[PDB]
């Protein structure tokens, strides 16, 4: 649960995201800015725990 | 104006390749 | 930065939004200058996202 | 005649996104 800077496969629907990078046989192949100053975020859908009406 | 909208409106390279080799 | 996605008023009720590039999950998509209409006699509200229908 | 090959040529950024999508 400590927080820090992360490389995984896979963006979770909670983090700070800071770039993707395709990389192949040892070698970067390609950066992508994922920052607000390069793209808008489409943020994730979290439902709630409780339905609305319960 | 004919070069700007062509500019804009059409995939560069750059994009088109990490799109692909993305999916 | 400042002119992503800006919303501009082409023409009557056609709107012109410039280009500008999404983050989905992590995927980015990029999208050209495009033409919207509004909805007459009210105030509608124009984003970027996926509906329940589609 | 450059301007017109480039806009004949080049792929649309809709197009391209539309054959990503589909992929």
């Amino acid at each position: 649960p400590a927080i820090a800077l992360r490389v995984s496969q896979t963006l979770p629907n909670v983090c700070i995201p800071l770039a993707r990078v395709i990389a192949a046989s040892g070698s970067v192949t390609s950066v992508t800015d994922l920052r607000d100053v390069s793209v808008d975020i489409l943020p994730p859908s979290i439902p709630d725990a409780v339905p609305v009406g319960s | 104006v004919v070069l700007d909208a062509l500019s804009s409106g059409k995939a560069d390279l750059s994009y088109v390749n990490t799109q692909l080799n993305s999916k | 930065w400042y002119n992503r996605f800006r919303v501009t008023v082409q023409s009557g009720l056609t709107l012109s939004v410039t280009q500008g590039s999404i983050s989905v999950s992590g995927n980015i998509i990029s999208f050209p200058p495009q033409t919207i209409n509004a909805i007459d006699n009210a105030n509608s509200f124009v984003w970027i996202g996926k509906t329940d229908a589609d």
